[PDB]
């Protein structure tokens, strides 16, 4: 059906649609924590 | 009065615009028009067809061995086609 | 023709001499007032003045009746220039100052002030300005930014409301402006408008001490307040804005409610709230296939409120005669009929309470203009001459003769009867 | 208002895409095609028989389905007035 | 924002505000309004036309109290010195902006040696004096009660009575029928 | 990996509390009902004084069973949907339909409105005994309560007879499992 | 400077289709001189605001006074003068559409500017004539602090 068969569940879908609510906000030491977990990550912390 | 096999005929107004019928208009739309159809519970489309009145290019009969044996096998193939789609994309779900 | 092709070729061609030659020779044969006058009359200062006077004075010669026909051009002369405009304001309203009699003053000015905003020209803080708005800058601040931006605000509401409630309110009839007060109307009673719902009581209480709150004045100083009508009223107008913007509501919970709806309809600024709210439902294409009565309770409302109030009679008349000329093609022909029919009941109810002589014309209009069907006419008149009972003033004679004038009238009203209406009307006169 | 930089970087991509589309010369099709077919038979189910009977009424070409029945359109001004038809 | 010369300054104002047509002052008034152009009519004024005069006293209302407060004395030594000029026009336009810049409201004074302004005052005063009773009620009327109306201009004034009515109009044979149904349907 | 951290400090859960309704909602539901129940018993009155009309196309019984569903069909929608409209923005299970990773809004109705209405093969609770469901009831009884309408809700628990009608509306799940397995790989095998 | 707008503002409005969130708000703001309108979310939790309040707005393209660039990346031990000293809220996101009244034949006179700063949309709207430093897909700041007056 030309379409994905691998998605985002359970935990990770419920968490991923509260994480980008627009009142969700991070202080520098869990942005740190976060961005340790990219693989991809360039090692450039973005503006807050 | 009437033909065999037929038990009885319900006459039917669409809902859905699949059934109901599309003519281009004169500005260029599609304007969908609702028209009375009839359902069987048989199957002649032969008798049915050559009927005073009845449309003989949209009157399909859902039965694969009469529309084979009445109208060929490129026929056959495009019902089987209809009848495939309808049955899988019935619930929904969709089959490339 | 030779006279607009000379101000044509004028117009064109500002540095020919013949051009300026041909106008003042055309001006001195006494052609000069086809000559352009209408932007002229604003540079010109005390001809505009003396046309102005003119105007005015046959304005109050006819009263309503001749105002409604010289305020366009007036309005017009006198709004296409915006320091005639001003010093016509300030003139006008310098009149108004005077507590005998100022009640047509102040209505002529609203007028010249509403003709200017129409044009999209707006001079609402001059206008506040004019008035008593120094000793209260706060005030003035919020109708100032209110007006200037045909909305209402929750922030100025909430200033003016912490205002009016103190100790030290400013004269009432400065929020009594038609825009202000019509603002408050749209935003309270109009369908798919929204409003907070945490100011929504604080909008109603503003409203209601704008309309309902009396307050005694001697020589532009104030005396004392009445508040008579100010819990009762802000209760009325909560309740019935509860209706108005509650519409998933059917209107049979809105005739359940029939006491409480009657009982709150006679105030006079909830008459027109009601009013004007009806006139917005119905004025859908598709309410009338919603609306599932023959004689509908909306009409029923219409005939309470002209009941109530006469000052509503024009209004009542305006909203009638938008009613019946509406005519529907999406409908079928005999709820077209009954509509009608019930139309004309509650025009014959309109003449019935003494608003008569512009009920009266209209029907003739309509049944001149061909708008409407005979056997409706003959309806109207043949209830009329019912219900109504000599003698009967020379006006309405006069004007009712004509109407029974028509053939379509005389040939079916006129019916083999010991009381025949409009048999007893003739030999009435 | 693409400029022309991005235009001709525009045919190109869709030149390389519409190139990378076309089937692959060895493919079994035919079991893709049976299994696209099967797999959502496990999910689904006046009277029409819809579902796996009717799946197999269709595969199994049967002389006699449990339900048959016409659709029949009125031609002329009778499709429109019932008393007509 | 520069001092731009008194012949120049004439010459923008000219610009800005000499279209003919335009009788009504521009909502550009807001920003068109600064120190430098403000100062600098003090002697350009007299270039200025009558219409450039005009446009220019209605637009100096279009300002918000902040601007007015920060520049009181700029707007009024134009207000004076807009005062002394030929056209009787900007002298009562000066005279009763005068009061602008320090109530924020507008002066009302007239009967002064002005013959259209004292005929107009005195005929309407006559005119309204003949027919207080037959005053048309401004808009809000129609909105206030009868204690406020009376307050206002006086009782309610009924009118022309045509005749008397011997049979009851259908709103109240309507009114006691939906009564009824209300009655039955809410019980 | 990052969401997954970042649900450490977050947090997610379900309980209770999330399952309740403000009081206030359940006397709308309670009144739902109430005239849900009142319009089954006027058309079941209407119907043995054979005052009702038999829609185009079906038989006395069929259009007698066509109003009766439409109005239980009514009646559980409009109380799932003010169970919705009840719910705050705190509650688990809206946090968890509204991203679609578990249930939907049925499964909020039935847990706090309404479990709703049983069947098997199509229709309502077929009268198993002589023309009655149980022997709890009484004969020639086409009641909401007495052919399986279930009242309560998940979370108010079922009365015995309506335990009952919902065992039978489930066992019909499982017999549709045992089958479509034994069906749809016979008709791949063939396909391939 | 990079200073792309500035004007003062004062709370006309607050959220008015209800508290979708609990820790940010809609401010709709008119101004006064240009007479904008404005439409803001703010992070209500740490830079509380209530109705009728007024601040000055101050849209800059950097937060350096000399003018120079900056590569957008967090480097909180920066030693050299910033605007941000003189305001109490700052934000930082990116222009992502302009609209406005244009037509076939003639240009634009009102435009309409939005900018997300991380997700806290923003409408700046008003006169063609001030939004000319708004250009789509371009960096920018909000530097806006209360005016007590």
């Amino acid at each position: 059906s030309n379409r994905p068969v691998m998605g985002i569940v359970q935990d990770t879908l419920t968490a991923v649609r509260k994480f980008t609510k627009r009142d969700v906000f991070l202080e520098r030491g869990e942005v740190m924590n976060l961005l340790m977990f990219l693989s991809t990550w360039d090692g450039k912390v973005p503006q807050p | 009065q009437g033909i065999e096999q037929i038990s009885k005929v319900y006459m039917h107004l669409p809902q859905t615009d699949n059934k109901k019928k599309i003519i281009i208009t004169e500005d260029g739309e599609f304007k969908a028009l609702q028209e009375w159809i009839l359902e069987t519970d048989g199957v002649s489309l032969m008798r049915v067809l050559s009927e005073k009145d009845v449309d003989p290019v949209r009157t399909t009969s859902n039965d694969i061995v009469e529309i084979f044996t009445v109208l060929g096998i490129e026929a056959v193939r495009k019902a089987l086609e209809r009848e495939l789609y309808h049955v899988i994309s019935f619930d929904g779900s969709y089959v490339n | 023709t030779w006279r607009d092709l000379f101000y044509k070729l004028a117009e064109a061609h500002p540095d020919c001499l013949m051009l300026n030659f041909t106008v003042k020779l055309i001006s001195d044969a006494g052609y000069q007032g086809e000559i352009t006058s209408v932007s002229t009359a604003c540079q010109q200062l005390e001809v505009f003045s003396r046309v102005l006077r003119t105007s005015l004075a046959t304005i109050l010669d006819g009263g309503e009746e001749n105002l409604e026909k010289n305020l366009p051009e007036f309005a017009k002369m006198v709004c296409h220039g915006e320091h005639t405009y001003l010093f016509a304001q300030a003139m006008m309203s310098v009149l108004a100052q005077e507590e005998q009699g100022g009640s047509a003053v102040r209505r002529i000015a609203q007028e010249v002030q509403r003709f200017a905003q129409e044009k999209g020209h707006d001079a609402s803080q001059i206008t506040l300005a004019l008035g008593t708005a120094a000793s209260y800058p706060r005030a003035c601040q919020a109708l100032g930014a209110m007006l200037s931006k045909g909305a209402l605000n929750p922030a100025d509401i909430t200033v003016l409301f912490k205002m009016f409630t103190s100790m030290d309110p400013p004269p009432v009839e400065l929020i009594r402006v038609p825009a202000f007060l019509d603002l408050f109307m749209q935003s309270l009673f109009k369908p798919g408008a929204r409003i907070n719902q945490d100011h929504k009581h604080k909008y109603i209480h503003i409203l209601a001490y704008a309309a309902s709150v009396v307050e005694t004045w001697k020589k532009n100083k104030r005396v004392s307040i009445n508040k008579d009508e100010l819990k009762s009223t802000s209760k009325a107008v909560e309740t019935v804005h509860n209706l108005c913007c509650n519409e998933n509501k059917g209107a049979s919970e809105l005739v359940a409610e029939l006491s409480t709806l009657y009982q709150c309809i006679r105030f006079p600024v909830v008459a027109m709230g009601v009013l004007k709210w009806v006139d917005w439902t119905v004025s859908e294409p598709r309410y009338f296939q919603l609306q599932t009565d023959h004689t509908p309770v909306h009409l029923a409302l219409l005939d309470e409120i002209s009941t109530c109030h006469q000052l509503l009679h024009p209004q009542v008349l305006q909203l009638l005669v938008k009613l019946f000329e509406t005519e529907h093609s999406q409908l079928d022909v005999m709820e077209q009929l009954e509509l009608k029919k019930t139309l004309l009941d509650r025009m014959v109810h309109l003449l019935s309470r003494g608003y008569v002589l512009p009920v009266v014309s209209y029907i003739r209009k309509c049944l001149e203009k061909l708008d409407t069907d005979i056997s409706l006419i003959r309806y109207f008149v043949t209830e009329v001459l019912d219900v109504i009972a000599p003698p009967y003033t020379s006006d309405f004679v006069q004007l009712f003769l004509p109407i029974l004038e028509n053939d379509s009238i005389a040939g079916t009203i006129k019916t083999e009867g010991e009381h025949d209406p409009v048999t007893e009307f003739i030999a009435h006169c | 208002r693409l400029s022309g930089e991005a235009f001709d970087w525009l045919l190109g991509e869709i030149e390389s895409k519409f190139n990378q589309a076309i089937a692959h010369p060895g493919e079994m099709v035919g079991a893709l095609a049976a299994q696209s077919l099967g797999e959502p038979a496990t999910q689904m189910t006046k009277n029409v028989t819809l579902g796996v009977p009717r799946l197999k009424e269709l595969i199994n070409i049967s002389k006699k389905p449990k339900t048959p029945s016409l659709t029949v359109f009125l031609l002329g001004q009778s499709a429109r007035d019932a008393e007509r038809a | 924002m520069a001092s731009m010369r008194e012949s120049d300054t004439g010459l923008w104002l000219h610009n800005k505000l000499g279209a003919t047509d335009e009788l009504w002052a521009p909502p550009s008034i807001a920003s068109l309004l600064t120190a430098a152009v403000i100062d600098n009519i003090r002697l350009c004024f007299h270039g200025l036309s009558s219409a450039v005069k005009l446009k220019l006293l209605l637009g100096t209302l279009h300002l918000p109290r902040r601007t007015v407060d920060e520049m009181k004395g700029a707007l009024m030594e134009i207000i004076q010195l807009a005062s002394l000029d030929s056209d009787p026009w900007v002298l009562m336009v000066a005279d009763i902006l005068k009061s602008f810049p320090d109530t924020g409201s507008l002066n009302l004074e007239l009967e002064e040696q002005n013959p259209n302004v004292q005929d107009i005052l005195g005929e309407l005063r006559e005119k309204v004096g003949e027919c207080e009773a037959s005053a048309m009620l401004p808009l809000e009327c129609q909105y206030l009660n009868k204690n406020a109306l009376t307050t206002l201009a006086g009782p309610l004034t009924p009118p022309v009575k045509h005749f008397q009515l011997k049979r009851k109009p259908k709103s109240a044979t309507l009114r006691a029928e939906l009564l009824q149904k209300s009655t039955e349907t809410a019980q | 990996t990052v969401i997954n951290n970042w649900l450490l400090i977050e947090g997610h859960t379900i309980g209770i509390g999330d399952s309740i309704a403000d009081s206030k909602t359940y006397q709308d539901i309670q009144n739902t009902i109430k005239k849900a129940k009142q319009d089954v018993i006027e058309v079941i009155e209407k119907a043995h004084n054979n005052e009702l009309e038999p829609t185009p196309g079906n038989t006395l019984r069929q259009t007698f069973e066509n109003q009766v569903n439409r109005i239980l069909n009514d009646a559980r929608d409009k109380t799932g949907s003010s169970a919705q409209k009840s719910l705050s923005e705190y509650n688990n299970f809206k946090s968890m339909v509204v991203s679609g990773a578990k249930g939907s809004k049925i499964n909020i109705s039935q847990v706090i409105a309404v479990v709703g209405q049983q069947n098997v093969e199509g229709k309502r609770i077929p009268f198993g005994f002589k023309h009655r469901t149980l022997p709890h009831f009484i004969k020639d009884d086409y009641g909401p309560e007495s052919r399986g309408f279930v009242e309560n809700s998940y979370l108010a628990g079922l009365t015995p007879t309506e335990f009952f009608f919902h065992a039978m509306g489930g066992r019909e799940g499982l017999i549709d499992t045992a089958v479509k397995t034994a069906e749809t790989g016979y008709i791949q095998r063939r396909l391939i | 400077a990079g200073i792309l707008f500035e004007d003062i503002f004062d709370v006309k409005d607050i959220d008015p289709e209800g508290k979708k969130f609990d820790r940010v708000s809609r401010l709709h703001c008119e101004s006064e001189s240009f007479k904008m309108d404005l439409i803001l979310d703010v992070n209500i939790q740490i830079y509380p605001v209530d109705l009728g309040d007024k601040f000055r707005l101050v849209i800059a393209s950097t937060l350096y006074e000399d003018g120079t660039l900056d590569d957008g990346e967090y480097n909180p031990t920066d030693d050299r003068p910033s605007r941000a000293d003189q305001f109490e809220y700052v934000m930082y996101g990116k222009v992502y559409r302009i609209e406005g009244d244009e037509t076939s034949t003639e240009a634009a006179t009102r435009l309409s500017a939005y900018v997300s700063y991380g997700g806290l949309l923003m409408r700046l709207q008003g006169d063609a004539n001030n939004l000319h430093g708004f250009e789509v897909d371009s960096r920018v700041y909000l530097l806006m602090k209360k005016l007590a007056f």
